[PDB]
């Protein structure tokens, strides 16, 4: 999941 | 958490530091647009904003408290809504026009132009309460905190989002005192300002609808960002 | 001139009170809905009976009957469904879990759990009543609320503009009325103020499904039902 | 008409 991805980094 | 912790100067000081920039589209006025073209323009411009409002987000205060999969769901629900009053707030200064970008200046010319018009009226509407730039990260920061909080121990992240939420009303009124507003002229500017948000709302529902109506004709490829943030609304 | 904005708070307040439509009851049948007609079946037929009323309100909103003809039924078109949302969340206020569109008709999540594409708007619904209970919502905040929905919804018109700050001065008197600090009062008006943004995402995917469910062949709707229906599209 | 324009009136 690309939103969960770019939130997490 | 920090944020509580704030007073409303360092709130808007936070704010106006966490302000993406003003993105450039790939418009060319030498070559010619059709309305799909133009939606892949729109498209791309939203797809390069995503990821600044993604960091955006994240230096709101009081967001990174947040577990990610509610960070997740607040943009999901949000991030219309967010790039919305972002268009507006950049079309002001432009009667009649949307500044989709500083390259990007379009005038009203489906339903895509009532869209159109919603937004040019909630443009007009600013220009003429003067909306202050202070303001307008305070309305931005609501929009992204409020719009999802309502869809075991999830209620404590709810409380949180209020807290918040509380701060951030705190802080508008302390702008519109500080601009020498009477007290009956700072609770009528405040509910003028929150019913706006009514209208972002209502502009960015309609605004899925064309998206999700756009992606199943084929019609302009959506990025992968976007389909995802796009599916978030279809269920 | 309108005559709105030369009222006092309280008779504001005692206009909106008076103004107030009753409290409808279902069909009666003891049966409880676990179908998508029966339940789209009373569902339709309850709204179809309270918009009547909702029409009838409206021209005793003080400034709505200022406004041109068009200009009533453009506020009424977009927000009808906001309008009935709101109320149904009031109503289902002491029910928790519960929605109460009528007194003999109480519907739980799992009722809600038929008909494909609800359950998520009454989940949304049942959360809004709960706030509406967590912050001790009175009746007289309500229908200021409510005439707020009207009046600002489709307001894109200054008139409008200065009538709703009116009502904006009546929920700060009946907030400084209840005793509430100056900081309490600005606090509690925002809160309310966002929930109807949240109203308003509420009636925008209700309209979706309310047209889903007129695509197919379910329920018959009325006339008015359709033509209010049809506004939004 | 609409059938609002006419309940409306009444
Ligand atoms: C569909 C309604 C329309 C109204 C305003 C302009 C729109 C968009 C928009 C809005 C703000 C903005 O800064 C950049 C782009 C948009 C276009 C395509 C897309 O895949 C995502 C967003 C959407
Ligand atoms: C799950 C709740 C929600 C989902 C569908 C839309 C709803 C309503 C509805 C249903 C059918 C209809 O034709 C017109 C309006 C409704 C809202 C308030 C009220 O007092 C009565 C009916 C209810």
């Amino acid at each position: 999941k690309i939103l969960h991805r770019l939130l997490q980094d | 958490s920090l944020a509580l912790s704030l007073t409303a100067d360092q709130m808007v000081s936070a704010l106006l530091d966490a302000e993406p920039p003003i993105l450039y589209s790939e418009y060319d006025p030498t070559r010619p647009f059709s309305e799909a073209s133009m939606m892949g323009l729109l498209t791309n411009l939203a797809d390069r904003e995503l990821v600044h409002m993604i960091n955006w987000a994240k230096r709101v205060p009081g967001f990174v408290d947040l577990t990610l999969h509610d960070q997740v769901h607040l943009l999901e629900c949000a991030w219309l809504e967010i790039l919305m009053i972002g268009l507006v707030w950049r079309s002001m200064e432009h009667p009649g026009k949307l500044l989709f970008a500083p390259n990007l200046l379009l005038d009203r010319n489906e339903g895509m132009v009532e869209i159109f018009d919603m937004l040019l009226a909630t443009s007009s509407r600013f220009r003429m309460m003067n909306l202050q730039g202070e303001e307008f990260v305070c309305l931005k920061s609501i929009i992204l905190l409020n719009s999802g909080v309502y869809t075991l121990k999830s209620l404590e992240e709810k409380d949180h989002i209020h807290r918040v939420l509380d701060k951030i009303t705190d802080t508008l009124i302390h702008l519109m005192a500080k601009a020498g507003l009477t007290l009956q002229q700072q609770h009528q500017r405040l509910a003028q300002l929150l019913l706006i948000l009514s209208h972002i709302r209502h502009m960015s529902n309609k605004g899925m609808e064309h998206l999700y109506s756009m992606k199943c004709k084929n019609v302009v490829p959506l990025s992968d960002l976007l389909l995802e943030m796009l599916d978030a609304h279809r269920l």
